[PDB]
């Protein structure tokens, strides 16, 4: 947290923003109360925060949970995407159905990706994540 | 003028001598397939370059292709001055 | 591999190279391609049926 | 009665089947309206054209009144109405959330919300609008007439549906429509006008209370008050039954000029132009020939017009114009356009509403707005034009008519052409850059304005003088000229000028020749496509093959762009530097000696200070004394209340570069990178069944050409609407 | 960052900071930053190497008000 | 009837559906507390 940056709580810049920070939204507390959540980081001669990404603990969770959240989320979609695309195959309605969504069966899907990561684990440890390099037969060249 | 390639691939519908408007194609006797008569190329100097044959040969990989040259004219420019 | 089995392709220059497709006629004659094969995947117009000298294809199953 | 929407390709036999690859949804969106391309028959063309119509029609309808409510319950005009001076007109009051709150366009007396320019309220200072709930009904009424329209079509296409010999009455259309719509609607809309507009612009003169004047139905019986003016108003005489019309001098009369009072024009004028209007082309209209034996055979009249260098006349034209639909579409487009830019090139000049020239922001807006649609729809029609001419035509009715006789000679007509406008070009352009070099190499003396080399459009001068002294002898019953930019004293009022006489020194002959210079070579590309449609002297299959095709093989060298709206999307370039640099003039001239401030001795103090005189000679001078003044402040105008909006100038720039990227590239480089990510997706397991295909060359271009269309628009529309709102 | 400043509240976007480049320029013997190590800590195994006339060469880098491994953001 | 989901589903009109939800979605935690850094 060094090169040379003040606390955010002791840089006066920043308190001298904080008077007059323009409260943004409907309420007149919503700058101050904002400028007061922003102690916790540490400013510098511009008077406003960086952000220090280390896993260390003076700025650990500022970085890190919104990572892990995303990953939730993001494995979360593609997972259910994937497994939709699989389900459609065994209809022999292929194309037909590929722009008419199947909502009675298209919701399941999307409420069942609860414990997607582990079962993509096991999905890794089964090898049930991947075909073979001939049995895809995609010709290259 | 430029080249003409023929290969083994013409089945014989004859749709590419009906889409050459520059009278550089033939039906040759041939024995292999079932065509009996494959296209070929005996009037070439008068090729012109639309290649609008091969468009017109349905084959899996087209059964003619026109390797185009160097040595052009007047002929194969096209030009009416 | 006969009338309506599912075979892989050796035929090089082949666009279904190694793909799977179903004998739909069976010839044999004196031609030098005689088995006809059908597919669903698409190359210029869809050209998913097509013919073949057997010498030039592999079963899977 | 719902189980039909959701079967797609209903009008197209091929694509109905399925969606085989991406291809299928694209031209879904392209055959949609062509029905020409459906069938051979011709009734169900027309019904769904009527019905079509209609919809637009219900569209209109709906978006006005629309508008109308949101300028009755979040506009500030019954704040305005007492004051239209010190307050600036709104709406569209900001939501006040995170993002949209700085945003209040406070303009006085509270009311924050969107400072608009569309000159709304102008028409609502002569309609004479008091009170919001009218107008609330108003809107009422037209979304209803709007519905009943709508029912109208669905009823007449559905249920009763018009019949074939019901099309090809023009004569009866040209009379119904002349006649009935134009003047007795113009003449409705007089009587309006006498009956209210005047009456209450009289009550806007001092502060009257405007509520407090009464209502029309203290009017329509009520002639009390209706006696007050206007004496020979008692009811009105009526010496018409007498044929005496000298007691009427009251308000029917002719001023010809700038009211002082009203910010615009006479309105007196306006009405006795509408009445005259009405009643002449009500006697024209009543020309052609119908249902009771009397009148032109239309048919035979240009059969007439023949002779020596004619070869057969006008002789055979009216299978094309009735049998055919896109003759009629590109001519009507045509016409459409060059009135729309002729109405653009005028109403700036005589402002026909009220507080028109002293409000100098909504009339720059008009005139642009209006001036682009024209072209953008003129280039249309002449695509029209090319259209018919490659689906509609015919060897055996055209012999040797005036339309066959240009077709033969096409070469001469168009090598005469090139010369013209190769002469034009380099003889303006090049004696532009000739007197840049002299400038920037210590030649002064060889420049050309007045100080230096000279040249004097003499021929303007002249003609604005003989239109200076026009009253008295060419028009005894008037009062002023027609306009003061020709001639006449500087009219005004307050500190702000309304028009003052136009000068037209050296710099007016170089624009106005580059303006011919660029109009010449738009003519030369859109005729060439025209006339080299079927047969080029190299391509004889053009007709036999189409007009939208990308190419014809590399064939005698490079055959690519060889169709006709390649023509046009070079032509569209071209209008497009046409207009732009016209409105670049227009503005430039209209706000260096046109438009500023005035002091007590009526001393105009124009904005920039007439900088053409002093720099609008050489290039390096056009890009400073201009942009510098068109930015200076878009690069600090953001950062307040009244400033927040952030504007998309900065942000088109970008949609521009990625328009200029899809047209240098082809498209084999991006068909074979989709396919590597087709091989990746397809080891894990995730390719998509329908598979993608880049696009296709003609669907490239053209959406390369709308990017870069949208961006140039969209910077060029930021850049004076900020500059207004820096002055206005 | 655009829409953040777009609306007269430039604290609610974001700013990162590269520090690899900051451990390296210390590392190769800046001090700047006060981290002591490996020419900045002068008592590491490795302080005791370099150039045989480092002395100098410290001078200059030290004396950054030359175009020598500028500061960064 | 029902009849008329069968004639709704057509993708484009669900990707807009799908969208605003998403979109409301979004807003109401920054509607609700657009207070926690
Ligand atoms: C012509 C097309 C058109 C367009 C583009 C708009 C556009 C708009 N209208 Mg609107 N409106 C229209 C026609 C139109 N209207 C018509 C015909 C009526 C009369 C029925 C209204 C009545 C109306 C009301 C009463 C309100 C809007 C509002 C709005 C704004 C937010 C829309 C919203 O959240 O829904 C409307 C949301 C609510 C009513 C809640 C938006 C600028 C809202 C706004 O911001 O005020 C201007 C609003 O309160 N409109
Ligand atoms: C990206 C987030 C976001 C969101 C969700 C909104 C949401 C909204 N804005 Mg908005 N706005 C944003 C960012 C955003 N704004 C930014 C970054 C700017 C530039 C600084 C603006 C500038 C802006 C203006 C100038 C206006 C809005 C308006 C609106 C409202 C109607 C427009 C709408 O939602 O679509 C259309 C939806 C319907 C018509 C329903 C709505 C509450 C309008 C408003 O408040 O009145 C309606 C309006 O006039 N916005
Ligand atoms: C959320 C975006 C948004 C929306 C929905 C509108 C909607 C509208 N604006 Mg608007 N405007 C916006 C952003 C927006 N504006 C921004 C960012 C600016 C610059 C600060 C303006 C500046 C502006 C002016 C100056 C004027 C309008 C006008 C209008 C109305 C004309 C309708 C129209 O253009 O139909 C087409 C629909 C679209 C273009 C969308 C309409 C209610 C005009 C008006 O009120 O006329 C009475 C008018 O004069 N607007
Ligand atoms: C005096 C009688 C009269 C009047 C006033 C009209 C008025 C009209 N006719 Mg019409 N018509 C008439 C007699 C009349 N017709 C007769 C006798 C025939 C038979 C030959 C037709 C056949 C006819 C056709 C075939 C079409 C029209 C159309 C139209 C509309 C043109 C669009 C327009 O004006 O925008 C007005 C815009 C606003 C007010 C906004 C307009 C409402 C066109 C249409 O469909 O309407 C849109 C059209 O295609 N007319
Ligand atoms: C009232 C005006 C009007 C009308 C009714 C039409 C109608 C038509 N135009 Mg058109 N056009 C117009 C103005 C108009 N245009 C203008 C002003 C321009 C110049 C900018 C063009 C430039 C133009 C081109 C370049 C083309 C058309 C085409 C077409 C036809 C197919 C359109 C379609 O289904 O779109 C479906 C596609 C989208 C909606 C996208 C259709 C008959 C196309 C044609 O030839 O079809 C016969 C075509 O290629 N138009
Ligand atoms: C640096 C920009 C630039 C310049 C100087 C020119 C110059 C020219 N173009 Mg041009 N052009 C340009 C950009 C430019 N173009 C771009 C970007 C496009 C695509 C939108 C075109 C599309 C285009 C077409 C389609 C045509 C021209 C034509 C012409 C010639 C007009 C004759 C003339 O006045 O000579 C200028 C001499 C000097 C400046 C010296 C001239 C050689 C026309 C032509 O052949 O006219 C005879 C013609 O048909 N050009
Ligand atoms: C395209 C229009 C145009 C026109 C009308 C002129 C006209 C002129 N130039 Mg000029 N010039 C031009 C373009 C043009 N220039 C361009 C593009 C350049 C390149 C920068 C120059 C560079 C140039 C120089 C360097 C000089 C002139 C000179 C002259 C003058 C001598 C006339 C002469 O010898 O003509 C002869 C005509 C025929 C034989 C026929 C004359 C006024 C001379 C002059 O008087 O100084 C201004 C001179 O010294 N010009
Ligand atoms: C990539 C890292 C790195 C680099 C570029 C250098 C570079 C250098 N070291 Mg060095 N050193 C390093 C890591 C590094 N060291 C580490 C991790 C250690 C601890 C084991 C040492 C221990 C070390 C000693 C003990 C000596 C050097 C010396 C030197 C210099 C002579 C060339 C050489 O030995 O290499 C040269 C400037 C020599 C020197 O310049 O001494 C005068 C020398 O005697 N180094
Ligand atoms: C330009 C424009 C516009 C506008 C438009 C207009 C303004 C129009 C007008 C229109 C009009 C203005 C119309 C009107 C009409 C009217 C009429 C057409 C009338 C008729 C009448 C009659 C028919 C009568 C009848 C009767 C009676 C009533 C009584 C008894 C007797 C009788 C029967 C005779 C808009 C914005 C949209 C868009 C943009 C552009
Ligand atoms: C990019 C590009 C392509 C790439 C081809 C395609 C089809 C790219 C199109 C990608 C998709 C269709 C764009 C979708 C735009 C949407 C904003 C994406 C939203 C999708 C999610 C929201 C679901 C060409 O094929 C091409 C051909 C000839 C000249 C120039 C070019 C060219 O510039
Ligand atoms: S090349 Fe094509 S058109 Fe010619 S014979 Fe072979 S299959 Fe027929
Ligand atoms: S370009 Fe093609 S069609 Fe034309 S002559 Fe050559 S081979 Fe024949």
């Amino acid at each position: 947290v060094g090169a040379g940056l003040v606390p955010c709580s002791e840089s006066p810049e920043f308190i001298q923003r904080a008077a007059s920070a323009r409260n943004t939204t409907a309420d007149p507390n919503s700058g101050q109360k904002r400028f007061e959540r922003y102690a916790q980081e540490l400013c510098g001669p511009e008077g406003l925060p960086h952000l220090i990404v280390d896993g260390r603990l003076n700025h650990a969770g500022d970085f890190l949970i919104p990572s892990i959240l995303f990953l939730y989320i993001a494995g979360w979609i593609g997972w259910v995407g994937r497994a939709y695309l699989q389900e459609i195959k065994k209809r022999d309605n292929t194309e037909l159905r590929e722009v008419i969504i199947d909502v009675p069966t298209a919701l399941p899907l999307m409420l069942s990706g609860f414990t997607w990561p582990l079962a993509a684990v096991k999905e890794l440890l089964s090898g049930e994540l991947v075909a073979k390099d001939d049995e895809i037969p995609v010709s290259p060249r | 003028s430029h080249s003409v390639k023929i290969y083994d691939t013409c089945i014989g519908c004859t749709q590419c001598v009906r889409a050459c408007p520059t009278d550089v194609l033939e039906m040759v006797p041939w024995d292999g397939c079932k065509a009996g008569q494959i296209a070929a190329s005996p009037r070439t100097e008068d090729c012109v370059g639309c290649k609008r044959c091969e468009t017109a040969c349905p084959t899996d990989f087209l059964s003619i292709r026109v390797y185009l040259s160097n040595a052009e004219t007047t002929r194969s420019m096209g030009l009416a001055y | 591999v006969e009338r309506g089995s599912k075979v892989r392709i050796l035929r090089k220059e082949s666009y279904w190279f190694q793909d799977v497709g179903v004998v739909a006629s069976v010839d044999k004659s004196g031609i030098r391609y005689p088995v006809i094969v059908r597919f669903d995947k698409v190359n210029y117009a869809g050209v998913n049926t097509n013919n073949f000298a057997e010498t030039e294809l592999v079963e899977i199953e | 009665s719902f189980e039909k929407w959701g079967q797609p390709g209903h009008f197209d036999r091929t694509l109905a089947k399925g969606p085989k690859t991406t291809t299928w949804i694209w031209n879904l969106h392209a055959l949609a309206h062509d029905f020409d391309t459906h069938t051979s028959d011709l009734e169900d063309i027309s019904r769904k054209i009527f019905a079509a119509h209609f919809g637009q029609l219900a569209v209109i309808f709906l978006w006005l009144s629309g508008m109308e409510f949101h300028g009755a319950r979040f506009s500030n005009y019954e704040a305005w109405l007492s004051d239209p001076i010190g307050i600036k007109p709104s709406a569209q009051v900001v939501w006040p959330i995170v993002g949209q709150d700085i945003l209040n366009a406070d303009v006085g007396g509270g009311f924050h919300g969107i400072q608009i320019t569309s000159g709304l309220f102008q028409v609502w200072r002569a309609a004479g609008f008091t009170n919001s709930f009218q107008l609330y009904v108003t809107a009422i009424g037209g979304l209803v007439a709007a519905a009943l329209m709508l029912f109208a079509g669905w009823f007449h296409y559905h249920k009763r549906a018009p019949k074939l010999e019901w099309f090809q009455n023009a004569e009866s259309m040209l009379n119904h429509h002349l006649a009935g719509l134009l003047g007795l609607g113009c003449l409705s809309w007089a009587g309006h006008q006498i009956h209210v507009a005047l009456p209450v612009n009289k009550l806007l003169d001092a502060g009257v209370a405007p509520k407090d004047i009464p209502l029309p139905h203290e009017f329509i019986l009520n002639n009390s008050l209706m006696a007050e003016l206007y004496p020979s108003f008692a009811k009105g005489l009526t010496p018409f039954w007498t044929l005496n019309w000298g007691q009427y001098a009251d308000f029917l009369t002719f001023k010809g000029g700038l009211n002082p009072v009203t910010g615009g024009l006479w309105l007196t004028d306006t009405a006795h132009h509408h009445l005259a209007l009405a009643v002449l082309f009500i006697v024209a209209g009543h020309m052609y020939r119908t249902n009771w034996g009397i009148g032109h055979s239309i048919k035979e009249i240009l059969e007439n017009h023949k002779g020596p260098f004619t070869g057969d006349g006008h002789k055979g034209l009216y299978e094309n114009m009735t049998t055919s639909w896109h003759a009629q579409l590109g001519t009507n487009l045509a016409m459409l356009g060059s009135l729309t830019i002729i109405v653009a090139h005028h109403m700036y000049a005589m402002p026909p509403y009220p507080y028109l020239a002293t409000d100098y922001a909504t009339a720059l807006s008009i005139f642009t707005h209006h001036m682009w649609i024209g072209g953008f729809l003129i280039v249309g029609g002449a695509a029209h034009a090319t259209i018919f001419m490659v689906r509609d035509y015919d060897p055996a009715v055209n012999q040797n008519n005036v339309l066959d006789r240009v077709i033969r000679h096409r070469d001469a007509i168009i090598s005469h052409l090139n010369w013209v406008c190769m002469f034009l070009g380099f003889h303006s352009f090049g004696l532009y850059i000739h007197n840049d070099t002299m400038q920037a190499l210590g030649r002064p003396q060889d420049m050309f304005s007045d100080t230096a080399i000279q040249l004097q459009p003499v021929f303007a001068q002249f003609v604005q003088n003989i239109h200076t002294l026009a009253p008295g002898s060419t028009a005894p019953n008037a009062l002023e000229p027609v306009s003061y930019a020709f001639g006449g004293g500087v009219v005004a009022v307050g500190g702000k000028i309304a028009m003052m006489p136009i000068a037209l020194g050296t710099a007016d002959f170089m624009i106005h020749h580059i303006h011919a210079f660029q109009i010449h070579v738009t003519v030369l590309i859109l005729l060439k496509g025209f006339l080299f449609a079927r047969n080029s002297r190299l391509i004889p299959d053009k007709a036999n093959l189409g007009f939208r095709f990308p190419c014809d093989g590399p064939g005698r060298g490079g055959t690519c762009q060889v169709s006709g709206w390649d023509h046009v999307f070079l032509g569209l370039f071209w209008m497009f530097n046409t207009i732009a640099i016209a409105v670049y003039h227009f503005s430039w001239k209209m706000q260096s000696d046109v438009w500023g401030t005035i002091d007590p001795d009526g001393t105009i103090a124009h904005i920039t200070g007439g900088n053409f005189a002093m720099s609008a000679n050489t290039i390096n001078g056009w890009l400073r004394d201009y942009q510098w003044a068109q930015a200076a402040q878009v690069i600090q105008s953001y950062g307040s209340a009244l400033s927040a909006y952030g504007l998309l100038f900065l942000g088109a720039h970008f949609v521009w570069a990625f328009s200029l990227m899809f047209l240098f590239s082809g498209r084999g480089y991006w068909q074979e990178l989709i396919e590597s990510i087709v091989w990746a997706h397809n080891k894990l397991k995730v390719a998509p069944t329908i598979q993608p295909r880049a696009l296709s060359i003609i669907q490239g271009r053209a959406v390369g050409v709308a990017h870069y269309l949208l961006g140039a628009i969209v910077t060029i529309w930021a850049f004076f609407e900020a500059r207004i709102i820096s002055v206005g | 960052n655009d829409v953040v400043v777009a609306f007269g509240t430039p604290e609610k976007q974001i700013l990162i900071e590269p520090v690899f480049a900051q451990f390296i320029q210390a590392s190769h013997g800046k001090v700047l930053y006060g981290l002591n190590t490996l020419l900045s800590n002068p008592d590491s195994v490795a302080s005791t190497a370099g150039a045989a006339w480092l002395p100098g060469w410290l001078d200059a880098i030290n004396n950054g008000t030359n175009s020598l491994f500028l500061t960064i953001g | 009837q029902n009849y008329l989901l069968r004639y709704l589903s057509l993708g484009p009109v669900l990707l807009f559906a799908w969208l605003s939800f998403t979109a409301v979605l979004l807003i109401v935690f920054n509607y609700l507390y657009p207070d926690l850094l």
